[PDB]
RNA sequence: UCAUCUAGACAGCCGGACGGUGGCCAUGGAAGUCGGAAUCCGCUAAGGAGUGUGUAACAACUCACCGGCCGAAUGAACUAG
């Protein structure tokens, strides 16, 4: 049960690295879940959000490791909080999106991979 | 300075270690310790000495110095 | 259930060295040093690499492991009571009677006189242990910090301080006068 | 510049609110009631828009009100206070009209979903000749098309 | 006593209406041929409707362990009545043979529980094939890789009443 | 009146604890089973009574 | 006997704990939390038509759920020496 649930996000996030060439690694502190909510609702055309458990999500990555190498640099990147965008649009446009969007008195871009590098950004 | 600790060790049990049978049919001859059964028996053998290879309780053995 | 082997870690600072014959530990530090008997707890040290020393001990019951983690907080206490030191700020509550503190000097014994807990006319001393440093702090209305490397002094003296002055024959749920203490920490905290 | 929300059975406390607003009870009552047009057999949300002068009173779309007015039901004066039970037919073109007519407002994840909350929000009506609501929501994929 | 294990094999009296019964077998922990056969008919009679003087006994052997130095893991599954009522028992023991362990095992419930031998039933005993199978801590514990340990402590029996040194504890 | 946060304090030490139902011992306010030998460690607490 | 567990468990800190929806009756009110029934979807990593505090009703706070640190066993009920 819980390890098919498990099994269930494994997969997908497999398909999700295949899927889109751009991933954008985001740290999200102190954002609620309705903030969370709104930006998902205005990137649904044309990017993918993905949250799961660093732990988890590291052992996929290595599962998937053979496949798909260049993840591998991904990695180091992965801890702390950290959430995954999977979007057809290249870079920019994507990242201007997420900072704006619900700041409050606050999403954040850590990091972005596009096709095997990684950009500081 | 340094730090200082009196570090008293003492003559571990594991496999390797070679003991003395101090009573029983054996009584004053050497053999290795091969295997731990639990905390107070050990399987051991003497082979050298003609000590046949049984468990036997470390109460019956002394720790020699040797590994 | 006779765990065959149990062990905690202690981690040295660079400022203090720690010296451990049979069961005595020897605690040197910048703010001074200090020293336990263990004898009674039966555990075994050993120096790793001069900044980590493992305490461990070998096939020991439940209350046995229990004092493992114990000597090794008593020890870790030992350790950043002479670093950092000790501080205990204790603040003094009354309705009515203002409790006037100051120190006397009989046979030159540093002692803490207690006036007017309650309009008594009864006089409290409470002694000073040795290694204890008491301070009526300015900037806060009637507040008294105890400092020193000895938590077990320290924090000793002032519960004393906080026992000497219990309400007889009332309701202490309306009668809340006293001394007690509201703070603990380091001299040197937020190092 | 203010807004306040009230949910008001039609036809028509009121005053409490509107005294900060500095409105007369009576006037709001009125505004409301022709609000309630859309239904006021029924409690809907109304929105009232202070123009520091005046409100002006509209009737917001809520899901369970729409799914009410939408089963079919004969006047109810409610002195009795009776339990009113309600019993609703599939309706499945209003439902999706309903759905429509939420228009993912509020951010509804997707047309057929929104349709599915809709379905949802009939806890209290039947919604269905022979069904459960929304019990063949999942299994037919019909009507996707006309939510959205 | 030390514990022996024997399989025994026994019947009902063949009659013209059955002739050649099934021939049941058990294994018994016992300290002699006496004990194993009183044993096996006492759990036959609580099993299948026969005694001993309408059976008969085709066969009694002991089984001595197959690798009597090979250190072995067992886990035994156990019946005992208490003061108040029955209850099922798992407890696993390491050790090299059966016999053995069962005579640890016996030794284990009458510490523990004060279960006598006329209270305990042997369900089974069988050899975990495989690490990680193991359940209890306290055998898990010896497990581990580069197992070793100190004894401290050491106390020496002496032969005279009068010592003339102060004794060390060293080991 | 003595202040807000010095009757926090005071009650704290005063009249935020628990008492043994067997033998009205003064326990810690989170604590489970009394300290004491003379009711056997017994789990029937009852919160100290507050005034008011 | 049930459960959780190196795909990260139980304690401890820190963050989120959301929309349809103030779900349906009933009340002068009761919007998760006076009660009666039902108790379903979306977004999800995750969030009960609600565990309490909580207000006239709100608002607000906290929960059981999911997440970072921790890295390995732990929780509940019961039995008997
Ligand atoms: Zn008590």
């Amino acid at each position: 049960g819980i390890r098919e649930k498990k099994a269930e996000y494994f997969a997908k996030l497999r398909e999700y690295l295949e899927e889109y060439k751009s991933l954008f690694v985001v740290g999200v502190d102190n954002v609620s879940s309705q903030q969370m909510h709104e930006v998902r609702k205005e990137l649904r055309g044309r990017a993918v959000v993905l949250m799961g458990k660093n732990t988890m999500v590291r052992r996929a990555i290595r599962g998937f490791l053979s496949d798909l190498p260049d993840f591998e640099k991904l990695l180091p990147f992965v801890k702390g909080n950290v959430g995954f965008v999977f979007t057809n649009e290249p870079l920019t446009e994507i990242k201007n999106v997420i900072v704006s969007n619900r700041v409050a008195a606050g999403l954040t871009v850590v990091q972005v991979y596009d096709n095997g590098q990684v950009f500081p950004s | 300075t340094d730090s200082i600790v009196k570090a008293s060790n003492w003559r571990l049990v594991e496999v390797g270690r070679v003991v003395l049978i101090k009573k029983g049919q054996s009584a004053g001859k050497l053999a290795a310790i091969v295997e731990i059964i639990d905390q107070k028996k050990v399987l051991i053998d003497g082979p050298k000495a003609g000590v046949p290879r049984q468990a036997i309780n470390l109460g019956q053995v002394v720790l020699t110095p040797l590994t | 259930m006779k765990y065959i082997q149990t062990e905690q870690q202690i981690e040295v600072p660079e400022g203090v060295t720690v010296s451990i014959k049979s069961r005595i530990v020897k605690v040197v530090g910048p703010r001074g040093t200090l020293t336990k008997n263990l004898k009674h707890i039966d555990v075994t040290f050993t120096k790793v690499n001069n900044q980590l020393i493992k305490v461990a001990v070998h096939n020991g019951g439940r209350k046995h492991v229990a004092a493992l983690r114990t000597v090794k907080s008593l020890v870790d206490n030992m350790i950043t009571g002479v670093t950092k030191g000790y501080k205990y700020k204790m603040r003094y509550v009354y309705a009515h009677f203002p409790i006037n503190v100051n120190i006397v000097e009989k046979d030159g014994a540093k002692f803490i006189e207690v006036r007017n807990f309650l309009g008594d006319k009864k006089i409290r001393n409470v002694p000073v242990r040795d290694g204890v440093t008491i301070e009526f702090s300015t900037n806060v209305k009637d507040e008294i910090v105890l400092s020193g490397n000895s938590v077990e002094d320290v924090s000793q003296n002032a519960a004393d301080l906080q026992q000497i002055c219990r309400v007889r024959n009332k309701d202490i749920r309306k009668f809340l006068d006293g001394i007690y203490v509201s703070h603990k920490g380091f001299i040197t905290e937020d190092l | 510049v203010k807004y306040l929300y009230l949910r008001a059975v039609g036809g028509e406390l009121a005053p409490k609110i509107g005294p900060l607003g500095l409105s007369p009870k009576k006037v709001g009552e009125d505004i409301a009631k022709a609000t309630k047009e859309f239904k006021g057999i029924k409690v809907t949300v109304q929105l009232k828009i202070q123009n520091r002068q005046a409100a002006a009173s509209v009737v917001p779309s809520a899901s369970s009100l729409v799914i009410t007015a939408l089963k079919e039901p004969p006047r109810d004066r409610k002195k009795d206070k009776n339990v009113k039970h309600s019993g609703n037919i599939q309706l499945d073109e209003i439902i999706e009209i309903a759905r429509q007519m939420r228009d993912k407002s509020f951010g509804r994840t997707l047309a057929s979903v929104t349709k599915e909350i809709l379905g949802t929000a009939q806890s209290v009506g039947c919604r269905v000749d022979f069904k459960n609501p929304h019990d063949i929501i999942e299994g037919i994929n019909a009507g996707e098309i006309e939510i959205p | 006593a030390h514990f022996k294990e024997y399989q025994v094999i026994g019947r009902r009296l063949p009659t013209e209406s059955v002739p050649e019964p099934k021939l049941f077998r058990m294994r018994i922990f016992a300290s002699n041929e006496v004990i194993a056969k009183s044993r096996y008919w006492y759990f036959l009679q609580k099993l299948h409707k026969v005694k001993k003087a309408s059976g008969e006994i085709v066969s009694i052997n002991q089984i001595n362990e197959a690798h009597p130095t090979k250190v072995k893991n067992f886990g035994v599954w156990v019946r005992y009545d208490s003061r108040s009522g029955t209850h099922n028992m798992y407890k696993e023991i390491r050790d090299v043979s059966r016999v053995a362990a069962v005579e640890t095992l016996y030794q284990d419930m009458a510490a523990r529980h004060r279960a006598r031998f006329r209270s305990i039933h042997i369900l089974k005993v069988a050899e975990i094939e495989k690490t990680a199978d193991v359940k209890r801590q306290y055998v898990k514990q010896f497990l581990t890789k580069d197992l070793k340990f100190p004894l401290p402590h050491r106390v020496q029996k002496s032969t005279k009443t009068f010592s003339y040194k102060r004794p060390s504890t060293f080991y | 009146i003595i202040e807000p946060s010095l009757k926090a304090l005071a009650s704290k030490y005063n009249c935020d604890k628990s008492v043994c139902r067997k033998c009205y011992a003064r326990l810690p306010p989170r604590a489970t089973n009394c300290r004491k030998r003379k009711c056997g460690h017994t789990n029937q607490l009852r919160p100290k009574k507050k005034l008011k």
